[PDB]
RNA sequence: AAACUGGGAGACUUGAGUGCAGAAGAGGAGAGUGGAAUUCCAUGUGUAGCGGUGAAAUGCGUAGAUAUAUGGAGGAACACCAGUGGCGAAGGCGGCUCUCUGGUCUGUAACUGACGCUGAGGCUCGAAAGCGUGGGGAGCAAACAGGAUUAGAUACCCUGGUAGUCCACGCCGUAAACGAUGAGUGCUAAGUGUUGGAGGGUUUCCGCCCUUCAGUGCUGCAGCAAACGCAUUAAGCACUCCGCC
RNA sequence: CCAUGUCCAGGUUGAAGGUGCGGUAAAACGCACUGGAGGACCGAACCCACGUACGUUGAAAAGUGCGGGGAUGAGGUGUGG
RNA sequence: CUCGUUAAGGAACUCGGCAAAAUGACCCCGUAACUUCGGGAGAAGGGGUGCUGACUUCGGUCAGCCGCAGUGAAUAGGCCCAAGCGACUGUUUAUCAAAAACACAGGUCUCUGCAAAAUCGUAAGAUGAAGUAUAGGGGCUGACGCCUGCCCGGUGCUGGA
């Protein structure tokens, strides 16, 4: 749902080298720009159940790779979860 | 919103109340307050001329502004207030030349607004105008029935009335309760519906508090004995051993019509439609 | 002992996702708006029928019906377009405009580097009928009343008619909820339609020929089946995980 | 019924809301601490009058003794109406 | 008449356990069906309680002593299992009836467009109301839960011409 701006704005900061597109901070990272616009539009209008399928699946997506992350570098994974502001 | 209590006791366990969410302030104006007395339903002579009144918690009177007559100097909105002499809420106002004034609140004021009183106003809840210079299908209260007077018609709690049509110089009006009619086009009234709505969904649980308002208790017409009631006698319980069930004082009481036959004003009712 | 399965340190790009450039659509939520028709109302003209059936009757009508002309009021459904067409995980989705929003397809080759598949228990959604609170109510219509038919008719047929069918918010959690065909992945003849793309040629090709992705139908071979039949959209040849007899 | 005053020893319980922790994608939610609602509870003064014995030319033209009910309320009651 | 005690039995008394007797304070342990999830609940049923010394982390616990008996006097719930009526707190026949009667929060029908209907009064004037249909009057029913069938011939009420 964010602009085609703020997406590369996000992703300018959690990349590691240049050209940097992949690499799970900047999916997560912009997984979560997107699942807080969806929960805002989800609370005015909480009866639009088709587009809650795909916050769902948005979700999924994101917890999935926190798991890749985390089996692979504790570090990485640690310096994020605070960075971004999860983890409750 | 409304408000439910848990049942603790067993005077409490199926009332509700109101949340006073929209009140900003409990401290009134000193300067529009007056006294009042409480007549619990007597008269000029000390009789009771209107039964089941009297006697529960003390008032002070608010003037309120029905006639709305100060043009083209703005009012600002201070503070939504409790009445308890009405059953809609209040606004404290202040015009520019720093006169005060209460006035009736509708649905959706907000702290702030400034509201203009005259035939070139705009149309905005709070306003008030002329009915001629009102369009066809606006929503209304506080309608005024003779210049100059005040109004008198739209003023309790989430009512309202609708512009049907114009003539001569007349104004069409479908009113609370669906009665059509007709009113001068010379006459005022305020842009909106009254407000404080959920009012009506109150559940009062308890005897006492009906007594807190000043209501005392009603026995019906026939537990009583046949020197009181038309109902009253008989051995046990009995049946209305009568046609048409009746008031203490005769009467019918069920669909018997009781208005005046040669009113001056059923020239300007149309469609009657509930009564 | 060191091939395989498991563990540890690495490395790779085909699976899976991301970026960049494009495409189609009754996908969903909110708020307004349009015309055709049915009903009722008002007014003019207008004389004895109208309505209904296999035949009749009940019903409405000389307090002027039906018809016919002009004006208002309200509600619900959206003719032609319209198609073995499109979209959705399913239930489902068709007048028009705006706001908010989910998914799919195609090309490319910036990027990450196996991040994948399935999923007991758990949650979410789920036609119609039904239940609760408060609105709305034109047409249709369980229950019910009246007329017929029959041996009888607590039916089928005719005249009426209440809940309900509609909106907001809660509850219910079931259908022949069906392709009576769980999901993922690879492999195995051909012919012919249509929906959305991408390349090459001739080139007004933008209308034609060829190739190639993803949907949706028809015919048909190997193979399978107890027969019916199925057949690159498998019910064929095989591996993984769940449900069930 | 109206106006204006005044009275209710002492003890119990633990509603809404609030603060901190956990449970979440955000939440329903869970647990402590806080808080002090109510024709709430127990019980004197005070207002009542359920049982019984006595009294019945009474101590009294309606009571006494021993037990009973309500006691922050739809409460008691002084003064002027 | 008002008080105190009583062998053995223990409601055999009487219209009826009437009247008496029994329970009674504080601390600790425990506590069922049912339910509107608050309650029921002090449910029921059991244990401790004086004095001296030592330690007392603090609140108490250990050792010892005395009597038939330690809240040694006075003051202070008996409880349980079932059925009818009324939801509940409240009110009532001053002086033979306190209740299943009245009221009540909730339901429903109906009247009333404001100089409202209704009521006091010959009228003036008043209450209703310094209110305005989510408001005010009248009749019935009486928390809450599930529900509330058939009849418009008669009589009232409303509309008609």
């Amino acid at each position: 749902a964010i602009s085609q701006e703020r997406k590369n704005e996000i992703i300018k900061e959690y990349a590691r080298h240049e050209g940097d597109t992949g690499s799970p901070e900047v999916q997560i990272a912009v997984l979560t720009e997107d699942i807080n616009q969806l929960n805002e539009h989800a609370r005015t209008h909480k009866k639009d159940h088709h587009s809650y399928r795909g916050l769902m699946k948005k979700i999924g997506h994101r917890r999935n790779l926190l798991a890749y992350l985390r089996k692979t570098d504790i570090q990485r994974y640690r310096e994020l979860i605070q960075r971004l502001g999860l983890r409750r | 919103a409304i408000k439910k209590y848990k049942p603790t006791t067993n005077g409490r366990r199926n009332m509700t109340s109101s949340d006073f969410a929209e009140i900003t302030t409990s401290t009134p104006e000193k300067s529009l307050l007056q006294p009042l007395k409480n007549n619990a339903g007597r008269n000029n002579n000390g009789r009771i001329t209107v039964r089941h009144q009297g006697g529960g918690h003390k008032r002070q009177y608010r003037v309120i502004d029905f006639k709305r007559n100060k043009d083209n100097v703005a009012a600002v909105v201070k503070t939504i207030e409790y009445d308890p002499n009405r059953s809609a809420n209040i606004a404290l106002v202040h015009y520019e030349d720093g006169v005060k004034a209460y006035i009736l609140a509708p649905k959706g004021l907000e702290v702030g607004m400034r509201l203009v009183s005259g035939p070139e106003a705009d149309i905005k809840v709070g306003n008030a105008l002329p009915l001629e210079n009102i369009p066809v299908g606006t929503v209304i209260h506080n309608i005024e029935m003779k210049p100059g007077k005040g109004g008198q018609l739209i003023r309790s709690a989430g009512t309202s009335a609708q512009v049907l049509g114009k003539e001569g110089k007349y104004v069409l009006i479908r009113l609370n309760s669906g009665e059509v009619r007709m009113i001068l086009a010379t006459c005022r009234a305020t842009i909106g519906s009254v407000g404080n709505e959920q009012h009506e969904l109150i559940n009062i649980g308890k005897a006492g508090r009906s007594r807190w308002m000043r209501k005392r208790p009603t026995v019906r017409g026939s537990v009583m004995n046949p020197n009181d009631h038309p109902h009253g006698g008989g051995e046990g319980k009995t049946p209305i051993g009568r046609k048409a069930p009746v008031s203490p004082w005769g009467q019918p009481a069920i669909g018997y019509k009781t208005r005046n036959k040669k009113a001056k004003s059923d020239k300007l009712i149309v469609r009657r439609r509930t009564k």
